[PDB]
């Protein structure tokens, strides 16, 4: 059955012009940008175990000394989390025959090695924003997993993560979230071990001899495409992510964005004081409704911004207070519920 | 030729009785892969047929593993036993168009047969004459 | 101040702070320094009115573009407005007096 | 995290029952792993249990290949079915001392339970929340 | 080794009959020592044991002061009285994860023992033969 | 202890900063509470005034 | 492109999914264009030769 797997004739045959040669321009239609990549600080792990994170979790409050008494002497606590690295690599496999016969080999290999690149970084992105380890054990803790509970109420502090989202009213398969991430060498940042290196690590392995099963030895080719990082939130003071965006509304006007938005700017407890490069992540559908909400044309019954001519379509979302709006594609408009913390 | 193994429905599969292909062909993805460059195809007869009456000889594709409901892309007709021989072509040329998800070859026989065999599959280019 | 409805907009709070800067009868008249304390929730509804999108129930403070983002308060006319996380947001709600 | 294939005593197994662990571990001679710089374990429970009652987490070891004779190094009591959720670790985060020769996992369940998942095997790095 | 008297659940304590370690820590808070740097303890037999059939030294923990809730963490299952002797560790040799407010260390053993003493806590380094 | 640490004065310098923290929160949120009517060993607040 | 997506999917994009609809439905119907005119985006072939 099959035939998925490895690079059949067909896909060769549909890889080519009239004229008979393998296509230089292939039309990707689904490659996806997502600059949470591109803008990432990352480092080498350098230590043991793995990155570690010290929380002071006490204080040694003073005590109100009456005069002639024995104030108590007292210690402050700690809390040490450490966040780990992951590892995933993919491989091509195709027929050397397969290759001679379409009269040209670079060619078949770029589109494939752009193919192959294209995917890791969606895959990537994907698991940098949705990385639930809870039932993989691989695909390191992303953000999505830390912060999938919400309190409702007593919000004041960052007493745990779940004060540092908030509700939107969402229900169904229709919603989303937006990320407020701050990059920084304290705030959070990416990590990959030592001895590796940054960034897509691509090997041309050449001309191999895939050995079969069954007494079989035809001769393939292979590429290898390795990448590996981690993630470490230091802080879930640096990030704030607002949950069950009901897109059923957010296209017409039900939920208004920057209410939610200055709401969490807000929750954002460590804006005050600048740790690194802060940045705001969406999904095109929230900065559509953005400009939909920012450069109001008979929107309903709200927008008190007043525009004059040649201010009347709208310039732009770069911006959100300062903090720069990249546009992440990996973010999905299916996330299924953020439950409320009891 | 080359016709070679992955995108081959069946090789050399006597399906005497009303049997159907083995290896079918799963794309997860819609390509409906005729467009454009052609691909040509085989479902030449490569075994002479005894005592079958008819091998209607559908491309049927659906759109699960299971065919739990199949749409046919090229039917051969109540083709008669007296043309089962070697090189009994029972398809168009190229690939058709409408390929959705799954591909699987059926061989709706009219009565048993005690020989046959076929060689259905994907070829890189035809031999004609 | 009831957060719940502080951020439903319900209480107004530049009008209590109107009240409250005139029931503050002294610094008209000089004095030392002065100073304004707020919790987050008081400084974020505060923020909401100087820029407000869907505040709704009216309002007269109107927007251009490039301004809708939302700048941090600094001064209540003339008093620099402190961040104290002090004021907690649960304690006595001062009973009805006479 | 960083996982392998032999230092890796389940990967998602099954323990609809009182199972045991899947992939028992060799250390050519008989050794004892625990001394030294610690080496890493992870216990995480993967695929949210439904109906079992207690989950013992015993962490036998062995001389031999067959378990004839094993020797507990750790556990982690009667844990009910409440919790046993996702990212939930059931031993030490180490290797303990008295690692014979071989190693292996016990899943002994005071009943019957429809779901379940785990991954004990050694990590290269443990993930602290 | 350095032993820190802090912390130090046992010093040179008896261990006729079952009862619980004598030091029983406080946290502060709910602080899980756990996740982090690993923090290294031996609950190690110091001296010979007696007639006793097992012991089952236990280590468990409670946000409360009294452990009027049972939460374990950690069992050196039942481990026979011959090999009960001096230096012989017992549980885990570093702290397992869920470390509440407070952690006693139960010390469960089949029957009495004549002799017997043991001692628990947090050390800098450890001797490992 | 402090002798151990290798270092002896970034341990100090936590613990120094970490006191000084625990002060300053008590009075700043007696402060506005401190009233001698509910505790009479701490000075007059804002608040029960 | 004469067939609009209904209740529009995110980014699957189809020939169905570039189609904004909004009434119609009479005899005063029309539309407006977005063409990206460049090499890689859509052109006019001549015919070889």
């Amino acid at each position: 059955t099959l035939g998925n797997t490895y690079l059949t004739l067909a896909d060769v045959q549909k890889q080519k012009d009239g004229k008979g040669n393998v296509t230089s321009e292939i039309i990707e239609m689904l490659a996806e940008t997502n600059p949470i990549l591109e803008d990432m600080v990352v480092m080498e792990c350098n230590d043991g175990t793995g990155h570690l994170t010290t929380i002071r979790t006490g204080l040694p409050q003073a005590t109100w000394r009456r005069l002639y008494e024995g104030v108590q002497p007292a210690k402050s606590t700690t809390r040490q989390i450490k966040d780990s690295t992951g590892t995933l690599e993919a491989w091509s496999e195709v027929d050397e025959k397969l290759v001679k016969l379409s009269k040209d080999k670079q060619q078949l290999m770029l589109n494939e090695a752009a193919a192959f690149l294209e995917g890791m970084n969606q895959t990537m992105a994907s698991t940098l924003f949705y990385g639930n380890t809870a039932t993989d054990a691989v695909k390191f803790m992303g953000l999505a997993p830390r912060f999938n509970a919400y309190r409702a109420a007593r919000n004041l502090k960052p007493v745990d993560t779940a004060d540092q989202v908030i509700d939107a009213g969402g229900t169904g398969s229709d919603l989303t979230s937006i990320w407020m991430v701050v990059w920084g060498d304290r705030t959070a940042h990416g990590l990959y071990p030592e001895g590796t290196s940054a960034g897509l690590q691509r090997e041309y392995l050449g001309a191999e001899t895939k050995e079969l099963g069954d007494g079989g030895v035809y001769r393939v080719v292979r590429e290898k495409f390795e990448w590996d990082l981690g993630l470490t939130v230091r802080d879930f003071r640096y990030v704030v992510r607002i949950a069950n965006i009901d897109v059923s509304d957010l296209q017409a006007g039900t939920i208004d964005i920057y209410a939610l938005l200055r709401k969490a700017y807000y929750r954002l407890e460590n804006r005050v004081i600048t740790g690194g490069r802060a940045a705001l992540y969406c999904n095109a559908d929230v900065t559509e409704a953005m400009d939909a909400a920012a450069t109001p044309t008979s929107s309903t019954t709200a927008s008190y911004v007043r525009l004059t001519p040649m201010q009347v379509d709208g310039k732009e979302v770069m911006m959100y207070r300062g903090i720069p709006v990249r546009e992440c594609d990996a973010i999905l408009s299916t996330e299924t519920a953020v439950p409320s913390v009891a | 030729m080359i016709m070679d193994k992955e995108n081959t429905f069946s090789y050399k599969q006597a399906i005497t009785g009303t049997a159907v292909s083995t290896n079918v062909i799963d794309l997860g993805v819609s390509r409906d892969i005729g467009k454009g460059v052609p691909v040509p195809i085989i479902i030449q007869v490569v075994e002479d047929f005894a005592d079958a009456t008819s091998l209607t000889a559908t491309l049927q594709t659906s759109e699960t593993e299971n065919f739990s409901s199949a749409t046919t892309l090229a039917t051969s007709g109540a083709v008669p036993v007296a043309d089962l021989t070697a090189g009994k072509q029972l398809a168009v040329q190229y690939m058709p168009l409408g390929t959705q998800r799954y591909l699987r070859v059926n061989y709706t026989v009219s009565g048993t047969a005690t020989a046959g065999a076929v060689t259905a599959g994907v070829v890189m280019s035809h031999q004609q004459n």
